RNA sequence: GAAAUUGUUGAAAGGGAAGGGCAUUUGAUCAGACA
RNA sequence: CGUGGAGGUCAGUGACGAAGCCUAGACCGUAAGGUCGGGUCGAACGGCCUCUAGUGCAGAUCUUGGUGGUAGUAGCAAAUAUUCAAAUGAGAACUUUGAAGACUGAAGUGGGGAAAGGUUCCACGUCAACAGCAGUUGGACGUGGGUUAGUCGAUCCUAAGA
RNA sequence: GUGAACAGCCUCUAGUUGAUAGAAUAAUGUAGAUAAGGGAAGUCGGCAAAAUAGAUCCGUAACUUCGGGAUAAGGAUUGGC
């Protein structure tokens, strides 16, 4: 029930976690940043694209030999792919966390994809089998994933601190003296 | 539905093989209630189970 | 130690790196040189490659055992419409380099030369010079003032000409543009030439000759990338050599102990810009002439088009340049033909040809008559004859 | 669990002489 | 968005030329697929069993050069289809599939 | 509930390595005589 | 200087929080190290004088355990081949039914057995793990049913032998 | 069924349609092919591939332990009605 750095008034938060979920980290870390920040109806427009192939995640940490695609151009990106099976996990997720911002009464327009983290699970363990009869392991990757969807506001700051200037006896003087001489 | 060992059942008591047994695909529900080898026995004389009809082989040319 | 025996490499190093060209275009890196004295006139131009066909001709070389015999020789034709004048830039000497002083546009541009500033044309608001077209005004003061300064400052003057594509064949409705040098005349001359054909066409037989000697600019034909084996040439391996036998079997000596640029290696092949040389024309001919085809000695009423049309571009219906042999570049792409850089006076450069039969059978096969006409005669009626 | 073995022994050539 | 039938004829050889015999008829199914949404613009589009017996009448490469075509643009009865409309495809019995063009059948 | 290894957040640097020693400029952070 | 334990003392510390852990927060010492603040936690620990030893790690192709870069990379390419519709279902390239096209081609991809396995056989429910993709299916998981002899074998006889 | 033939090829009864898939068709590969003129000039070496091939009739050398060599070598024919 706890979750990662977060800086969000929690009264205009709904959150949501799953755990244990057999679907690769590397791809899931990818699709969770792609959506890290964005507005929750922009976001899952997005995603629903993904699957239908018209646009793509781009592919910054772990990208290493993979193939180049027009659809990174927006993104600045020149390696990207479409990660299926990871965007319906996190579009589940989503689901969720609107269903509770409107059990908490939030304002389903102004939710925002304020924070979004996956980290790894436990590995699932296999064996492979090799030439000259050699086992060797066949392992998975699941990983946790967490989001938190918040209500946009308007900056109010105010009353700030006048910074008092502390005057030396030469610097005093001096300014005595430029008064003196006009107003 | 599952109608796997429907095939089996009717093959022996139609006494040919299971490439040569047709089941009616309008009448599922009907089949799937036959676990007796009766019931296959009552569906063939219905005609919701029939026999295939053996390829030819014309010696004709022979 | 030393290699066994001896051979020349393979390749040439004149023609590095071995890469995709920049541009579809060819550029004309040098311009013939320049003398005052002659007429203003265009130095090279613009065209779209046609196909070939075959010509047979006598020979006049005095001392070849050829002389005045036949001699079947291959040609390629250019399809060349009239190319419209749009612009005029100046050219300053500098201490690194020349350099632009001003473009001065003219007013009018049709739409396909300003489809060459849209690359989604179908869903622009054609907003293209149009502010620049309000300057001609009442008076035209802007515009006469920055003629002024080219007369003043420029050392060198081209122009800039848009073929019109719309004519020949092609899919296209891009316009290609380009600058070409104008040569003749002081520098005030070239400038005023330039404003009077401004919309104005110009056409191929304003510029080459009938045996004139010219120089072919275009990128050659690609393939992608390419083994060792048919990029250089080299040896192939014997059939028993594992891992392949495509391939160069030492790349390089332990030290330097780095590859050597100078070894062969897999890679683009095709797609190059090349500039072959010393090209003779044999026909300039007329677009709007029927019997295109026919010579002296033959004498029938038939156009430059094989029957069926060229392969893969289609109907002669322009101005055409047929010249000796092969041009680089492949079938449909813009070619740009340039004048000699230097008096040949050889005697294949100085020698005039009369042609005696161009040939029209079909190239998508084994063609058998040269005219639907003849056809006929040599068959008779046929079924689907009314 | 992995038994293991002698991985591969001969098949290494020989050498200057 | 309107319930039209309409007879088409495909011409197969040239969208099968060159392509691998193990793979031709299936392949004439994924094109009388991508032919029908080029005309009726519906993603959804069902052959019908007895045109799946025209295409392999003579095996996985004895594909017909040509074959006439009847799509049926009809509306979605099931729920929450992603699609209002779809398309319909079934064959067109006739002796000779060459020489004929298209032309609008009318309902009744 | 340590370390290796890992995700988000915040600060900073980054022309074919990174790390360290003497000295200072800049940013952040700490103590005070106090009567 | 530091560690486990032992005899004396500080009528030492502590559930109002002992020991342990984390802290580009502070102080003492040339150093080995000692001391305090904050956070986490939950039950026992230290100063000084002495006694004792299974008493301090960067290496040993060190022992046991855990984890990376390589890396979403190499790769899942033999045995001719799949396709259309409905049904079921949250979900169908892979299950069920129907139509089509193919293969084994009677020294078969058919029908039974001997050694060996031991319930894999059949039914109902069912998909967390296994079927190096998937799964609603399965030789998988849970629960049960099933193997009928005077005549088929063993048993009885003897062979090389024990 | 073909044929000398439980050779190779096609089929009937019965049985499977099982081996991760979708998309393009670069270089280098593995497997299968074909090449004008020359015909071993390649290579340590005809390594690899090619050419010959069934059946009927004709013809068949040296040497020989008289049994063989021998399918020697070299030719001709072949369908349908």
């Amino acid at each position: 029930a706890r979750y990662g750095a977060t800086s969000t008034n929690p009264a205009k938060s709904a959150s949501a976690r799953g755990s244990y979920l057999r679907v690769s980290f590397k791809n899931t870390r990818e699709t969770a940043q792609a959506i890290n920040g964005w507005e929750l109806t922009k976001a899952q427009k997005y995603l629903e694209q993904v699957l239908d192939h018209q646009r793509a995640i781009p592919f910054r940490r772990f990208n290493s030999s993979i193939g180049r695609t027009a659809q990174g151009k927006e993104f600045g990106v020149t390696k990207a792919r479409w990660p299926a099976k990871s965007v319906k996990f996190v579009q589940g997720l989503l689901q969720n966390a609107a269903a509770n911002a409107e059990a908490k009464g939030l304002d389903a327009t102004k939710l925002y994809v304020s924070h979004i983290q996956v980290n790894q699970a436990p590995k699932q363990r296999r064996r492979t089998y090799r030439a000259h009869g050699r086992i060797n392991k066949y392992e998975s990757s699941p990983s946790h994933i967490e989001l938190v969807v918040t209500e946009k506001e308007e900056a109010v700051a105010k009353a700030a601190e006048k910074k008092v200037v502390r005057l030396t006896s030469r610097q005093r003087g001096r300014i005595a003296a430029q008064k003196r001489i006009a107003a | 539905a599952n109608l796997r060992t429907q095939k089996r059942l009717a093959a022996s008591v139609v006494g040919v093989g299971k490439r040569k047994v047709w089941l009616d695909p309008n009448e599922t529900s009907e089949i799937a209630q036959a676990n007796s080898r009766n019931a296959i026995r009552k569906l063939v004389k219905n005609g919701t189970i029939v026999k295939k009809a053996v390829t030819v082989h014309s010696k004709s040319r022979t | 130690s030393h290699r066994k025996y001896e051979a020349p490499r393979h390749g040439h190093l004149g023609f590095l790196p071995r890469k995709r060209a920049a541009s579809i275009r060819a550029r004309v890196k040098a311009f013939p040189k320049d003398d005052r004295s002659k007429p203003v006139a265009l130095t090279s131009f613009l065209g779209y490659k046609a196909g070939m066909t075959t010509i047979v001709r006598d020979l006049d070389r005095p001392g070849s055992k050829f002389h005045k015999r036949e001699v079947v020789e291959a040609v390629t034709v250019v399809d060349t419409p009239p190319v419209v004048v749009v612009g005029v830039v100046g050219y300053v000497e500098t201490p690194r380099g020349l350099r632009s002083l001003t473009t001065v546009w003219a007013e009018h541009l049709s739409d396909e030369v300003k489809r060459r500033f849209y690359k989604n044309w179908y869903k622009s608001k054609k907003k293209a010079f149009t502010k620049y077209s309000a300057k001609y005004a009442q008076d035209g003061a802007g515009i006469e003032r920055e003629l002024a300064r080219i007369k003043k400052y420029a050392s060198v003057v081209r122009v800039l000409v848009h073929t019109q594509i719309r004519k020949t064949p092609l899919a296209q409705k891009k316009a290609h543009l380009a600058e070409i040098q104008l040569n003749g005349g002081s520098i005030s001359e070239k400038v005023d030439w330039a404003r009077e054909h401004f919309e104005k066409t110009v056409a191929v037989d304003s510029v080459f000759e009938q045996n004139e000697m010219i120089d072919a600019i275009a990128v050659t034909k690609g393939h992608g990338f390419e083994g060792v084996t048919h990029r250089w040439g080299t040896k192939k391996l014997p059939r028993k050599t594992h891992r392949g036998l495509r391939k160069v079997a030492c790349i390089g000596a332990w030290h330097p102990a780095h590859v050597m640029w100078s070894v062969a290696r897999a890679g683009q092949r095709g797609y190059h810009s090349r500039t072959s040389i010393n090209h003779k024309i044999y026909r300039v001919g007329k677009g709007d002439d029927e019997a295109n085809g026919a010579t002296s000695f033959d004498r029938t009423k038939k156009t430059i088009t094989p029957m069926g049309g060229f392969v893969h571009y289609g109907e002669i219906k322009n101005d055409f340049i047929m010249v000796k042999g092969c041009i680089p570049g492949n079938r449909k792409r813009i070619v740009t033909l340039r004048k000699s850089l230097y008096t040949n006076t050889s005697r294949k450069a100085l020698e005039e040809v009369s042609l005696k039969w161009i040939d029209t059978a079909s190239k998508f096969g084994k063609g058998r008559f040269q005219t639907p006409a003849e056809k006929h005669a040599f068959m008779g009626t046929l079924k689907k004859d009314l | 669990h992995h038994p293991r073995y002698v991985v591969l022994a001969s098949h290494l050539g020989r050498m200057m002489m | 968005k309107d319930v039209v039938t309409r007879e088409y004829t495909i011409n197969l050889h040239k969208r099968l030329h060159g392509v691998s015999f193990k793979k031709r008829a299936p392949r004439a199914v994924k094109e009388i697929k991508k032919f029908a949404k080029l005309h009726m613009g519906t993603d959804d589009v069902r052959l019908a069993p007895e045109l799946n017996q025209a295409i392999w009448k003579r095996g996985v490469k004895g594909v017909e050069y040509r074959l006439r075509l009847r799509i049926s643009r009809k509306r979605n009865e099931e729920e929450d289809a992603k699609n209002p409309l779809f398309s319909y495809v079934e064959p067109v019995l006739v002796a000779s599939a060459k020489g004929l063009q298209t032309v609008v059948v009318e309902e009744d």
